[PDB]
């Protein structure tokens, strides 16, 4: 059985997701259009910038996050934003088409659509391999959300100052996930282990993106196309 | 840090 | 008569305008859409940001500007960008509708469309009065372009270091304008004087916009909607 | 100053 408190964490983490993810992708029309030089760069920056806004809404609703100091919240966020984005992006990734399908044919993002925004297959290849490996796991909603909140609360990120408290927080969430799979997932298996394997991949994808972002952000004709939010989060200050 | 603080309310 | 050199300045200043102003307003579709909270703020920031890019293209083509030092070019630009923008905006301002008409009905910018982007009638009132006062003058192309290049080369802006050279430049351009009106404008009249009157207005409109921009740029939920270029030009660094 | 310098070529 799960304790009353562990089901409250599950209740409130699932609801936080539903408030911050729109299965209709309707706000995509408010972005700058995509063009198919780095022609896809405006529209993706607007897209990621919007997602950062949603990750911050989700994070404000993880039990315990609201109570860390302001510096710790920012350091966690700056270091894990790109990985949470890769995680929530799994919900729109279709196994067929091998593309992110956000509704219409303009928001179908093949791998060629991403290269026209400054990235190379040295990142896109492991990214897509990550997206099918996650898709084949067939996670429940409650598992997907737990995975996100755990990746956020990792202590081993640059800039944290209260490891003991954020690690205590992360460990309470591992416990809830393990308990969920035991009681509520059939056969049990090593789902928990394949899930924790996926965390170690995001560390490697994080690093690649940050290298390629640095090259883009040094070229003033490309940083000009970013949003203020993107520059604040993926910058070093 | 300006935008993130305000966003973190 | 005008000397061979004064007609070269007129030739090359008119061509610079034609390269940097699109009477079709076709690139407006690449911006963020307008919405009618400050709902018009995305689309206008994208709009002004695009115009700053065109003012820099024009300025690089004024005889003598390319030869000032890099610091002087930037100081001139930072201080006069908003006024050149107000000047080139006259070309799309219709006397009827009392709005800027950039083609379709989405790019008709009444005065209400601008208030939904953070500005008040304490700026919009003298702005529209400026736009009809300029419209009624019925300037030739060669006069409109000269007016812009003169307003750019004023020495009395914060940050200039070589007044004597940029004033020598500005004075050669006043001479060309006076000569143009004598030879090429009918009756002569005090057109030159009403034109120089319009410069003194832009100084007053400049100040109002910069006050209201400062209030907007201090609110992080509104600076988040600006572009990097706008933040770099209207910031103080 | 970064973007303006590059834009000024
Ligand atoms: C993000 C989501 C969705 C899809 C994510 C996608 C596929 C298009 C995606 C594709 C490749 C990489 C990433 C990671 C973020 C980045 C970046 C850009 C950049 O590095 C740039 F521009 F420099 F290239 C940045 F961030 F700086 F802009 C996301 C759709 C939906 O499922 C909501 C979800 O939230
Ligand atoms: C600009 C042009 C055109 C129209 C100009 C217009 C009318 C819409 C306009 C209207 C009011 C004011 C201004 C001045 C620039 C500003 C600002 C915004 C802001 O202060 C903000 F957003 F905070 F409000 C800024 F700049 F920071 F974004 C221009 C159309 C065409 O004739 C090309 C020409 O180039």
């Amino acid at each position: 059985m799960l304790s009353d408190e562990q089901m409250q964490i599950i209740n409130s983490l699932v609801e936080a997701h539903h408030k911050t993810y729109d299965d209709s992708y309707s706000d995509f029309v408010r972005f700058r259009p995509p063009v198919r030089r780095l022609s896809m760069l405006p529209h993706l920056a607007d897209l990621v910038s919007y997602s950062i806004q949603k990750v911050i809404g989700f994070a404000k609703m993880i039990p315990g996050f609201r109570d860390l100091t302001a510096e710790d919240q920012i350091a966690l966020l700056k270091s894990s934003a790109i990985e949470i984005i890769m995680l929530r992006s799994n919900q729109s990734f279709s196994l067929e088409d091998m593309s992110w399908s956000c509704g219409g044919p303009d928001f179908k993002y093949c791998i060629n659509d991403v290269t026209k925004a400054g990235h190379t297959l040295e990142l896109l290849e492991p990214l897509v391999k990550f997206q099918v490996g996650l898709k084949k796991l067939k996670l429940h909603e409650e598992e997907h959300v737990l995975l996100m909140a755990i990746c956020l609360l990792s202590p081993d990120r640059p800039g944290v100052q209260d490891h003991v408290r954020i690690e205590a927080l992360q460990d309470r969430l591992c416990d809830v996930l393990q308990a969920y799979i035991r009681i509520q997932h059939p056969g049990g298996r090593l789902l928990y282990a394949k899930m924790i394997q996926k965390l170690a991949d995001l560390r490697s994808l994080n690093e690649e993106h940050s290298k390629q972002y640095r090259s883009l952000s040094f070229q003033p004709e490309h940083s000009m196309q970013l949003t203020p939010l993107v520059l604040e989060v993926f910058g070093s200050e | 840090h300006k935008i993130l603080h305000r966003l973190l309310q």
